[PDB]
């Protein structure tokens, strides 16, 4: 299920 | 804190094979992150067109590699800002894949 998507929100979000 | 990168950067696991240069944290709203996908469409640092620039301006932290850092042992210097940023987009739906830069 790990998408290129998925993969920035680990990368950059931080709500 | 000055500690966040620090942090940030192991937790995401961004240190893990390699100390990684430079990374950001957007301290907003995915929804509102997402949204950047449809505003100013403009060129990609590595001159792809599929980059998009916020309209308005973001919370966000620049972590970047100290002078002293070298795998295994990462350091970083965090930098709070506010500025515009710019995303690749690609797929369906057309979000974010890649953080471009800060303006």
């Amino acid at each position: 299920k790990e998408t290129a998507a998925x993969k920035f929100e680990x990368q950059h979000m931080d709500s | 804190s000055s500690n966040y990168c620090n942090q940030m950067m192991k937790s995401r696991n961004l240190t893990k094979d390699r100390c990684k240069p430079v990374n950001t944290f957007v301290h907003e709203s995915l929804a509102d992150v997402q949204a950047v996908c449809s505003q100013k469409n403009v060129a990609c640092k590595n001159g792809q067109t599929n980059c998009y620039q916020s309209y308005s301006t973001m919370s966000i932290t620049d972590c970047r590699e100290t002078g002293s850092s070298k795998y295994p042992n990462c350091a970083y210097k965090t930098t709070q800002a506010n500025k515009h940023i710019i995303v690749a987009c690609e797929g369906n739906p057309y979000v974010p894949v890649h953080f471009d830069a800060s303006v």
